[PDB]
């Protein structure tokens, strides 16, 4: 049961990670509805910028927990049989790329 | 997760450069011919169905009870007995 | 149209030989002999004696008819 | 072939046999792609030939067993089970190969 | 049943061999012929000889499912009692199943004849073909 | 209507594809995915054929 | 730029099969997730899946759909639309309904 | 005299066989134990010896209900020869059916209808005009 | 005048016949009045779920286990015999008579 609380702090971790960048993501599109023009480059470009730092942190996370990320597996159960009925499970752990 | 096969790989062949290269292959009269054997349409007139040429046959498929044939311009009808019919001959 | 229809009533014909045989074979046939009768009410799913009887000949009468 | 992206069933198996159980879930994975048929649930039906058995005997068995087994992780009877390749050298100790 | 008889009691002598010979090794003292452990043991590999032999004298047939009764602890009799209850069972259920049929027939017969009497002949002359001599 | 998808699993174009393809690809994975007599005594529980 | 590795009969048998998918909505939708209305390649080979309303040609094909389908194609807003799901549960309706 | 019918010859083990497996087995067992004992301390020894004892005693017991059993083998197995030919007519009926729907099946591969011409002549100009038409 | 494949094939009736009682025709009466949940004269025949029916003759205090191995020694049955050397287990078998923990004699049901 170790390695099972170490893949939680882990999976803490990167869920913290992904958090930040929804925000910053959110944050980029509002600023480009705000204009109705499209906004200049010096901003978007500077968004651009905040975005990457955003996704080479989390590559580092996922890198460095790789082997405990790896070896653990994702299966629904139990308290989700309530709303297991529904095909929203299904996409919302598949993993076909884009 | 449905999903269905992706078209001939001779598509992504397809460039409006080789295109062009195949008109200046036109206007001088291997790398070309092989373009314009791939540009013609060469259908084909018989023997191949799978994924017939014909529609299906009785006697291919079991043995068949009877056989007839009626002229141009005539029918053919007779009496014959079993509740003692008059009546044309392929409805009997 | 009269040829495509006669054709579909002969497929209704076939159709009705197997509908007909397997809705009798699915419904109640325990017959006692000299024994009691017992069934596996469940698997058995038994019908009236005379909902028999009556469903044959109503079975026989529309096949008839489509003859 | 990629295993993990794809969605698969059989309907016209469940509706063969019927309904959907433990016994049947297990026969039902044995018909998917994600079974193997050198497993050792394999062998085992090989091995017996149109005869009743029991499922205490299943695990109990499967353990006796070494090599790879499909067993029940999670079972939930009314819509969803839980599957595991998981792989035993020795009984009592299990490594999970796959889940499903 | 005479070579079943020898069989069965083969077998329990030798239950009774076992449970002797786990007993004389339990309650084990001085006082005890060491001639006598031995001596058990020995009635007990004998009585395993002699089971092969009576075995073969037997020579009916277990069936499989009966087997597996025996092994999980159920009751063999029940097996037996499944059985004669399913002869009774599927008999009746075959059996009507064919009145089911015969009445179908009937009934297809007199509704031919009234529809189509000129045939009457053909129809009798096939009820009449089914049967015996 | 159109084509039988299981028509278009069969399809030679699909066949010749993953002939150039390895069959590792993932949508090819889908499609693939997607595509008697006893002596024995009988069960002592009584069954109705279906 | 790999050698062409094509067969003769074998390609029109092909394209034949070709022509039907291009009758299927859902394969239309697909297609245009997969973004292969971008290439101009695909376009050129549309343009030559046209010799298959030759009479002769024609005469082979099973769905007619695709036919009409293709003329649909022909316009852009249409490819991109068809990338669209609710566009494309509307004419794989619209058929049903024909049907 | 009786009707013939089949008789059901697999599914099925020897009683001799049985009894002469399990007095190999259990030899064997003792055998084996044999080997292992001098090497193993004396009440481990007792221990072993005893566990032995008591399996193998559960097992003869097994074979003592079957050798009582026995006298209703042959009643049961007519039973199971009976079944199996009742099962057999049922089979019968099933078949039957299955029969008929195949040949219905090949009734409508084997009928064909009317041209639609209509669409025909559509498609010699190269468009489905019904289908476009139709369509918002 | 006639129509064809009409009784172009003769048939006798199945050999055995459903509608025959066949528990009488086989002769299973006497296993029914054995087995059978009713008795001859009425009562109700009471058969144990288990075979304890057996064990309830013999000696000792006997759980009943499940155990597949009988069915294995059939599926890997063994040679025709085994050697056994009297004299080795004779020696193998003489135990020291000290007591032996963690065993009940509750197995043995003497009392």
């Amino acid at each position: 049961d170790i390695s099972t609380e170490k893949t939680v702090e882990s999976l803490e971790a990167i869920r913290h990670r992904i958090a930040q960048i929804v925000q910053s993501l959110t944050h980029f599109l509002a600023i480009l509805h705000q204009s109705e023009s499209l906004s200049p480059w010096p901003t978007i470009h500077k968004n651009f910028n905040i975005l990457l730092s955003q996704i080479h942190s989390l590559s580092n996370n996922l890198a460095a927990h790789s082997h405990t990320l790896q070896t653990t597996s994702i299966y629904p159960s139990l308290e989700f049989p309530v709303k297991e009925q529904e095909p929203l499970l299904t996409t919302l752990l598949r993993t076909k790329a884009l | 997760f449905s999903a269905f096969p992706p078209p001939p790989p001779y598509y992504k062949l397809f460039t409006r450069e080789n295109i062009e290269k195949v008109i200046s292959n036109m206007e001088k009269e291997e790398i070309e011919s092989l373009a314009k054997l791939f540009k013609k349409p060469s259908c084909l007139t018989s023997g191949t169905y799978q994924m017939p040429l014909d529609s299906q046959d009785t006697g291919a498929v079991s043995a068949s009870s009877v056989n007839e044939g009626f002229r141009a311009d005539q029918k053919s009808k007779d009496g014959e007995t079993s509740d003692l019919i008059k009546i044309p001959r392929r409805a009997y | 149209c009269r040829c495509t229809q006669l054709q579909d009533t002969i497929d209704e014909v076939a159709t009705q030989f197997y509908s007909s045989i397997h809705y009798l074979s699915s419904h109640h046939d325990f017959v006692p002999l000299p024994g009691q009768e017992k069934v596996s009410d469940s698997k058995v799913n038994p019908i009236s004696a005379e909902e028999l009887q009556f469903a044959q000949r109503d079975l026989a009468k529309d096949l008839v008819t489509k003859f | 072939v990629d295993l993990t992206s794809i969605q698969w069933r059989m309907p016209e198996w469940v509706q063969s046999m019927g309904g959907l159980r433990t016994e049947n879930v297990l026969e039902y994975f044995s018909q998917s792609p994600f079974y193997s048929h050198k497993s050792n649930n394999e062998m085992l039906k090989m091995q017996s030939q149109f005869n009743a058995l029991d499922l205490g005997d299943l695990n109990s068995q499967l353990k006796r067993l070494t090599g790879i087994q499909f067993v029940i992780i999670h079972e939930r009877p009314p819509f969803l089970w839980v599957i595991q390749k998981q792989n035993r050298l020795n009984e009592n100790e299990v490594k999970p190969l796959t889940v499903y | 049943t005479d070579e079943m008889k020898s069989l069965a009691s083969r077998l329990e002598d030798t239950t009774q061999a076992f449970y002797d010979l786990a007993l004389i090794v339990y309650n084990l003292e001085d006082t005890t012929p060491s001639d006598a452990i031995p001596e058990s043991l020995d009635t007990l590999i004998r009585d395993l000889k002699s089971l092969p032999d009576i075995s073969r004298k037997v020579n009916n047939l277990i069936p499989q499912d009966v087997l597996e009764y025996i092994e999980q602890g159920r009751n063999p009799d029940v097996y037996a009692r499944q059985f004669s209850e399913l002869v009774q069972k599927d008999n009746q259920y075959v059996n009507g199943k064919l009145y089911a049929i015969e009445g179908f027939q009937k009934a297809f017969a007199e509704e031919i004849k009234q529809a189509y009497p000129e045939v009457s002949s053909v129809v009798d002359k096939i009820l009449n073909e089914g049967k015996v001599e | 209507p159109w084509p039988s998808e299981d028509q278009m699993r069969k399809t030679l174009l699909f066949q010749f594809s993953t002939s150039m393809v390895p069959n590792l690809s993932a949508t090819a994975s889908q499609l693939f995915s997607e595509q008697t007599k006893m002596n024995y005594p009988a069960s002592p529980t009584f069954t109705t054929q279906e | 730029l790999l050698s062409k590795v094509p067969d003769d009969k074998s390609r029109f048998e092909i394209e034949l099969e070709f022509v039907q998918m291009l009758s299927n909505p859902w394969y239309l939708n697909f297609l245009a997730q997969h973004k292969y209305f971008e290439d101009e390649a695909f376009l050129q080979y549309l343009e030559y899946m046209e010799y298959w309303r030759e009479p002769e040609y024609v005469k082979f094909i099973i769905y007619p759909t695709c036919l009409h389908m293709l003329t649909l194609l022909k316009n852009p807003q249409f490819r991109n639309d068809i990338s669209r799901a609710d566009l494309s549960k509307q004419v794989n309706d619209e058929i049903y309904y024909e049907w | 005299e009786p009707p013939a019918i089949p008789h059901i010859t697999e599914g099925f083990y020897p009683l001799p066989e049985i009894v002469e497996t399990f007095s190999h087995h259990v030899l064997q067992e003792l055998v084996s134990l044999a080997e292992v004992l001098p090497s193993m301390s004396n009440v481990e020894k007792k221990k072993k010896i005893l566990d032995w004892l008591l399996r193998s005693r559960a097992f003869t017991m097994r074979l003592l209900v079957l050798a009582r059993w026995v006298h209703l083998s042959p009643s049961v197995h007519r039973c199971i020869d009976v079944v199996a030919f009742l099962q057999g007519q049922k089979f019968c009926f099933q078949n039957l059916v299955h029969v008929l729907q195949d040949i219905r099946y090949q009734l409508s591969f084997a009928r064909l209808r009317n041209s639609d011409l209509v669409t025909a002549l559509d498609i010699l100009s190269t468009g489905t005009s019904l289908r476009l038409a139709n369509a918002p | 005048p006639e129509y064809h494949y009409v009784g172009s094939v003769d048939y006798q009736p199945t050999r055995p016949s459903a509608h025959q009682n066949l528990i009488e025709l086989y002769g299973l009466t006497e296993l029914a009045k054995k087995v059978g949940r009713v008795d001859e004269f009425g009562n109700k025949r009471k058969m144990r779920r288990s075979y304890k029916a057996y064990i309830q003759d013999l000696p000792g205090y006997n759980e009943i286990l499940r155990d597949n191995t009988i069915k294995q020694w059939l599926t890997n049955p063994i040679r025709e015999e085994v050697p056994i050397d009297i004299e080795f287990l004779h020696h193998v078998f003489s135990v020291e008579p000290g007591i032996i923990p963690g065993f009940n004699p509750k197995v043995f049901g003497l009392e």
